[PDB]
């Protein structure tokens, strides 16, 4: 249906994230779609409502860099290589920039949806 | 299971038709057809093979058509009926010795002699087991016995043969010369069942090999001609001009 | 001559061009054929019953 | 020809520790039989040593057999 | 405007082989679609004129195919052809569905093909278990009176069904007479199938390694795809081709080259090979109407896959856990296979279990969970990076 | 035969039965198997009596 | 013709459905003018020697274990039916 994760119980603990900070800064590293010059946000599904309106909210700066990220990526992905380490995404640079207007506009579909579903209980 | 009860694993040999560019050895398939014909003729039936499939390979067609005129087959009706014995001809069946399969079962005790025209390429070993088998005759350890009407022999399944030793030592006279040992009989034997087996081997590798070489070229034509074609999107440069507003 | 010609020839039109493949492919039947069988011969020696004729039959 | 090369095989010094057993088997066997059980049967010696010899004796004899 | 964009016929061929819009970056893994259509027109073709040969009856078929051997000219060819591709064709499916599992292409917006291919994967399976019946060989005659008993676990009108499709009370000419029609027909149901399957497919586009969308970057099909397939074609040929010259029986058990004997009971009745890990499964289970249900869930399972992955990411290429899996449960797959080729012994029941008991457990507990987990390890890491 | 379909000879064998000389087993005269090869016992056909006719089927 | 047909994410050519792109040059040569076979063999060596030890376990290790443990099957299980295993 949507993708789930367990993101927010364990931040509540902050024993947990402290414990926990190496295993994901290994498991980052090992996904290797930072070796593609990409960000996190771009590999999201894109063929629901929800996100073909998100995308065409988004600022026109990010569009076109995002459009042309994706175009690097696949064409070394035709070749099958990667860029010198030195052109690989830093962490600075890999922020969730699509996350909120996602959230938004399921926060509208669910208002509707909310205001859809009534009874009268006198 | 049991190693008894499963029988011994079969020996390794190396045979002239195993290679990649080899086929039969001709004057073994002549001399294990001798052996065939002069031994077990009597008891195994060869009932899928022909007289006209010897010709050209074992034997001349004058040769085929003067031994096959000595065996006496049954034909159609007469003019009133009755059935008549004719001399044979040259498309006719090799004879099986019974009728029926209960005749069979009826004369060897409670057995039945199987047929030998798909028995190397139905056996778990093929070449090697049958002549194992022919060669694997040997007097039982101490400790286990055989009933009378059984004999010992390790390769087969339960180690309990119905047969008796089929070749001893100069049973057959080899128009060749060579003697007639109980391991050359054997082996030329095993190559006549392997033919028998499969008539279609020689055309089958000739064949193969022209194939396989003009596949070959055809598969490094065409490795080249994608990289040939596919070169403009492989090789292309992208730039991004930034859209300052 | 030069490279020009041999284009101005075959490769020019598609006509030229089928006509030549089908020939090619004429010849090159014969080609492989002879090899296969010249292989195979060279491959058997000793082996076949035309080679072992004389020793069964010419005896009688 | 192969009977003689096998045996030549058993008794040569590349199979002795199957024929070791084997003759500890036929030993230790018949003493059990001659008293009067049937219930022992060590035919896998026997299928270990003749393979042995097999092995060593086939490959020898074959070459020859034309 | 162009001839090919006018003609309704040639409209047709044009919008599907002509000028489609494909990713620019599918791998060698995306060819094996043409392979397995070529593979079954291959086997239709060489099918029409092996029926031409062949008398349907119980008493009269061991020696109708012996007479195809050895009788007509080439007709060894037809023979171990058809066979082959017959085994081909599933090695192909395998590696079809392994692609698509891999990269994750049942997740929308192409899920109708993935209900579509896993309907044509269960009518290939009762092709060829219905067509290696026909030559009435010793395995076949035992093993169709195995699985065809399969049906008595119906609970009403169990034991019933056999007999229908038994046309009697065991295997005998009408069953032959009734496997041989089938057999027959049911190819052009699958091509059809098929065809819908290329229908439902189109309307969408196929996928790409990276998993993120491919509309900005596309190529027509020819000539950059129609050549990139001629490769793949002339390997399979040459693959096929030595196979039917040098080894035809390569493929087939020892105890296939003797006449049914309905007396001769053989040691081990097993199916093909390409079949195998269903058998293993299906013997696993002690009790025997719960053996039929999980050996039928085992393949519609596959159904199922869409609404139980949690990710918030398509494919593989950016998962290690993924990664590390689906080769874990590659490997247990080959192993099933190899415990159903093998003796019912005391080791091997005990590791066909286990094998059983992890494959079930692969597609409920597994992948939810990896998934989940990936997702919270990414968003945690991605949660403090300017602090 | 339930070990590999033979016809055994009855009124034979060391338990007085039927005797399977295709692979030296014996059954008994009951028709069960006691010794030799045979895996499992005679099968039972679904007979019905009639009178002084029985009929098997 | 019309039909008013429904909604799909792939269109046709002139309209793909794609979001708008600006300032994106693209320069290729022709398959005439560029070489094949022209650096084939060194860039295919780099790209498996890195495939191989990016990769490399993620197949390396369940692949080894189920052989180890086949190995293992196979021996005990003619071990144990064999004469000493029984006992
Ligand atoms: C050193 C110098 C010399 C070295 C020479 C060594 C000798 C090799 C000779 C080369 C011949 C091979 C041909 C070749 O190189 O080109 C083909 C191919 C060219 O690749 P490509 O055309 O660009 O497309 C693939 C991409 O590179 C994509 O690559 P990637 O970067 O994404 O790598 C991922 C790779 C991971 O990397 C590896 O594993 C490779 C590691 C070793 C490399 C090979 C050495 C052996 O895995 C995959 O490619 C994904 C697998 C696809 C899944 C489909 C198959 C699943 C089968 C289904 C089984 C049953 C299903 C059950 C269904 C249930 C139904 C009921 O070369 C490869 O790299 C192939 C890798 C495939 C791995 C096979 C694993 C077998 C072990
Ligand atoms: C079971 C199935 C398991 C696997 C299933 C998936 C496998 C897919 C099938 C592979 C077939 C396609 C393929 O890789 O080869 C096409 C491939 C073309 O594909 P491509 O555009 O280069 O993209 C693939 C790259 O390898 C891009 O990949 P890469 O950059 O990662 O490089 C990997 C590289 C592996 O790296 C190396 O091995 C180092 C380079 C040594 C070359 C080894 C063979 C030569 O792979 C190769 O280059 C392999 C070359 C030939 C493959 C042998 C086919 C066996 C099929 C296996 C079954 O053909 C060649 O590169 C052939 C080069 C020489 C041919 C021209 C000869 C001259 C003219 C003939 C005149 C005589 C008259
Ligand atoms: C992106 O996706 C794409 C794909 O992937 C990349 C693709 O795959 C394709 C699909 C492309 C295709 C090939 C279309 C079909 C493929 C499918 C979708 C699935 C497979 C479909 C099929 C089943 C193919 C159809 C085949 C059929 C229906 C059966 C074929 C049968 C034969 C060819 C006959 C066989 C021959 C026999 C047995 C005998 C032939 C007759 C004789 C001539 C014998 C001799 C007899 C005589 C001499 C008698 C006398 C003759 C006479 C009377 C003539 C004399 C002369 C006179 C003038 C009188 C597309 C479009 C696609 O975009
Ligand atoms: C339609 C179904 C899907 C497809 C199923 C596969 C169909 C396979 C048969 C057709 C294959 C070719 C398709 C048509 C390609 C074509 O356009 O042919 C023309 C080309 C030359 O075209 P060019 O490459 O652009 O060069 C220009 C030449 N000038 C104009 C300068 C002279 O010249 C050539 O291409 C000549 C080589 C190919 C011609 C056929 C000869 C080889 C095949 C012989 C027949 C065997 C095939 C039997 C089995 C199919
Ligand atoms: C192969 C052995 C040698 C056999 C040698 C003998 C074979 C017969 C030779 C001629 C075969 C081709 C017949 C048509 C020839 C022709 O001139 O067609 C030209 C046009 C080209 O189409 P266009 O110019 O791009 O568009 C025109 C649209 N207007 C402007 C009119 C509105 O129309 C088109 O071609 C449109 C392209 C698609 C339609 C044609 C597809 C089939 C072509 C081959 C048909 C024959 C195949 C025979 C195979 C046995
Ligand atoms: C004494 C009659 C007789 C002789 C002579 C004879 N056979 Fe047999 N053969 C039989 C019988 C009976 C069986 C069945 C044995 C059994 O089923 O236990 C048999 C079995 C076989 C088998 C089947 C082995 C198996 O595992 O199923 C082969 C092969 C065979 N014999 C080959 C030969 C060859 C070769 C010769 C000639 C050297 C020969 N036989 C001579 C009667 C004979
Ligand atoms: C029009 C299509 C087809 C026809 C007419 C056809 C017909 C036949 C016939 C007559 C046989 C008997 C072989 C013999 O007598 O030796 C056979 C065998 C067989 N067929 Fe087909 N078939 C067709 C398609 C297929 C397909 C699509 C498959 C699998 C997907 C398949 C798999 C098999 C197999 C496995 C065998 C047994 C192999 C063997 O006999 O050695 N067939 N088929
Ligand atoms: C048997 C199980 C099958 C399944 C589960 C299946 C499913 C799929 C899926 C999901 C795709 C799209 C993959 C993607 O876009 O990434 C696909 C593509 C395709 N399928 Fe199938 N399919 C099956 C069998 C077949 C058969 C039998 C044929 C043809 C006879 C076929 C022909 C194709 C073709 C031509 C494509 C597009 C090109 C390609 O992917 O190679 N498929 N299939
Ligand atoms: S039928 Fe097998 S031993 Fe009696």
């Amino acid at each position: 249906m949507k993708p789930v994760s367990l993101a927010k119980y364990i931040q509540k603990s902050p024993f947990l994230t402290k414990l926990l900070l190496p295993i994901s800064n290994a498991y980052v590293h090992l996904s290797g779609y930072r070796k593609y010059g990409l960000r996190y946000d771009d590999l999201m599904l894109e063929e629901n409502d929800d996100t073909q309106k998100a995308l065409s909210r988004l600022p026109k700066m990010e569009s076109y860099d995002r459009v042309y990220r994706i175009r690097r990526a696949m064409q070394l992905s035709i070749e099958n290589k990667i860029l010198p380490k030195s052109e690989w995404t830093k962490p600075e640079e890999d922020y969730h920039y699509l996350r909120p207007v996602l959230a938004e506009v399921i926060a509208e579909r669910k208002e509707r949806e909310a205001f859809d579903a009534l009874i009268v209980k006198k | 299971g049991t190693p008894k009860e499963e029988g011994l694993h079969f020996i390794q040999h190396d045979w002239p038709q195993s290679k990649v560019l080899s086929g039969f050895d001709h004057a073994s398939l002549r001399r294990g057809f001798q052996v065939y014909r002069e031994v077990c003729s009597a008891c195994h039936s060869l009932n899928l093979i022909a007289w006209r499939h010897l010709v050209g390979v074992t034997h001349t067609a004058d040769e085929a058509k003067q031994m096959a005129s000595e065996v006496e087959y049954e034909d159609g009706p007469d003019d009133e009926g009755n059935m008549f014995k004719r001399p044979g001809k040259l498309s006719d069946f090799l004879p099986p010795p019974y009728p029926n399969v209960e005749a069979a079962r009826a004369s060897n005790n409670g057995a039945a002699p199987p047929d030998l025209s798909c028995v190397v390429r139905g056996r778990h070993g093929g070449q090697d087991y049958i002549y194992s088998l022919l060669t694997g005759y040997t007097e039982p350890p101490a400790g286990v016995e055989v009933p009378d009407g059984m004999n010992f022999n390790p390769f087969f399944p339960g180690t309990q043969i119905a047969m008796a030793r089929p070749l001893f030592d100069d049973a057959v006279e080899f128009e060749d010369g060579t003697p007639a040992t109980t391991a050359q009989a054997a082996k030329d034997v095993v190559n006549f069942l392997h033919w028998a087996s499969e008539p279609e081997l020689d055309i089958r590798k000739k064949m193969g090999f022209q194939v396989i070489t003009v596949l070959t070229i055809l598969t490094a034509l065409s490795m080249w001609y994608k990289r040939f074609k596919w070169t403009p999107i492989k090789n292309r440069k992208i730039f991004y001009q930034r859209p300052i507003k | 001559m030069a490279s020009s010609t041999i284009y101005n020839i075959f490769f020019r039109r598609n006509s030229s061009f089928y006509a030549t493949i089908f020939v090619s492919a004429f010849f090159a039947k014969i080609g492989f054929d002879v090899f296969t069988d010249s292989v195979w011969k060279r491959a058997n020696a000793g082996l076949t019953w035309d080679e072992v004729k004389p020793r069964f039959l010419n005896k009688d | 020809p192969l009977e003689k090369m096998t045996q030549e095989c058993m008794d040569a010094p590349d199979c002795k520790e199957v024929k070791h057993h084997f003759e500890e088997c036929t030993a230790r066997v018949t003493k059990k039989v001659e008293q009067g059980d049937k219930s022992e049967d060590c035919i896998e010696e026997f299928f270990h040593l003749y393979h042995c010899a097999r092995d060593c004796a086939d490959p020898k004899v074959f070459k020859v057999l034309v | 405007m162009k001839i090919l964009k006018s003609n309704p016929f040639l409209a047709l061929a044009n919008n599907y082989m002509i000028d489609a819009p494909e990713p620019s970056n599918i791998s060698y893994f995306w060819n094996f679609g043409s392979l397995l259509a070529c593979v079954l027109v291959i086997q239709i073709v060489i099918g029409i004129l092996l029926a031409c040969f062949y008398i349907p009856n119980m008493d009269l078929a061991f020696l109708s195919v012996e007479r195809i051997v050895r009788d007509v000219n080439y007709g060894f060819l037809l023979r171990a052809f058809h066979a082959n591709g017959a085994s081909f064709f599933f090695i192909f499916l395998y590696l079809h569905i392994g692609r698509g599992l891999y990269y994750g292409s049942y997740k929308y917006p192409r899920t109708m093909t993935w209900n579509i291919g896993v309907i044509i994967f269960l009518l290939t399976i009762i092709t060829a278990f219905l067509g290696y019946c026909l030559p009435a060989n010793q395995m076949s005659f035992w093993g169709a009176t195995v699985i065809t008993n399969l049906l008595s676990a119906v609970p009403f009108i169990g034991d019933d069904l056999v007999h229908l499709l038994w046309g009697g009370f065991s295997v005998s000419n009408p069953t032959l007479n009734r496997f041989f029609s089938l057999h027959y027909l049911m190819p052009f149901v699958i091509a059809a199938l098929s065809v819908m399957h290329l229908i439902a497919l189109h309307t969408n586009g196929s996928s790409n390694p990276l998993g993120v969308t491919a509309n900005m970057d596309r190529i027509p099909m020819n000539p950059y795809y129609l050549i990139k397939d001629l490769i793949t074609i002339f390997i399979f040929l040459i693959g096929i081709n030595y196979m039917a010259f040098y080894n035809p029986y390569g493929f087939m058990e020892p105890d296939c080259a003797l006449p049914a004997d309905p007396l001769k009971t053989p040691m081990s009745i097993v199916p093909e090979w390409y079949l195998l890990p269903f058998y293993a499964i299906l013997r696993a289970i002690p009790n025997f109407q719960l053996g039929v249900i999980a050996m039928l869930l085992s393949i519609l399972v596959l159904l199922l896959l869409p609404l139980l992955d949690f990710s918030a990411i398509r494919g593989n290429s950016f998962n290690p856990f993924g990664k590390f899996f689906f080769w874990t449960f590659v490997a247990d797959f080959v192993i099933l296979a190899w415990i159903g080729g093998s003796h019912p012994e005391n080791v091997f029941i005990t590791i066909g279990a286990i094998a059983t008991i992890f494959y079930f457990s692969y597609f409920f507990i597994l992948i939810p969970v990896y998934t989940i987990l990936g997702n919270t390890l990414i968003d945690l890491n991605l949660s403090s990076i300017k602090r | 035969c339930t070990h590999l379909g033979c016809v055994p000879i009855g009124e034979a064998g060391d338990y007085g039965g039927w005797f399977c000389p295709c692979h030296g087993s014996h059954y008994d005269i009951s028709g069960r198997i006691r010794r030799g090869p045979a895996p499992l016992n005679l099968a039972i056909p679904a007979y019905t009596f009639e009178g002084s006719k029985i009929i098997i089927g | 013709g019309g039909a008013a047909g429904g909604k799909t994410y792939l269109g046709w050519w002139g309209h793909l459905g794609g979001p708008k792109q600006k300032g994106i040059i693209t320069y290729s040569l022709s398959p005439f003018q560029q070489r094949p076979m022209a650096g084939f063999f060194k860039t295919s060596t780099q790209n498996m020697f890195r495939r191989v030890m990016t990769e490399g376990l993620y197949v390396a290790i369940p692949f080894g274990i189920a052989y180890y443990i086949y190995c293992w099957g196979k021996e005990r299980n003619e071990f144990l039916n064999s004469k000493h295993g029984r006992h």
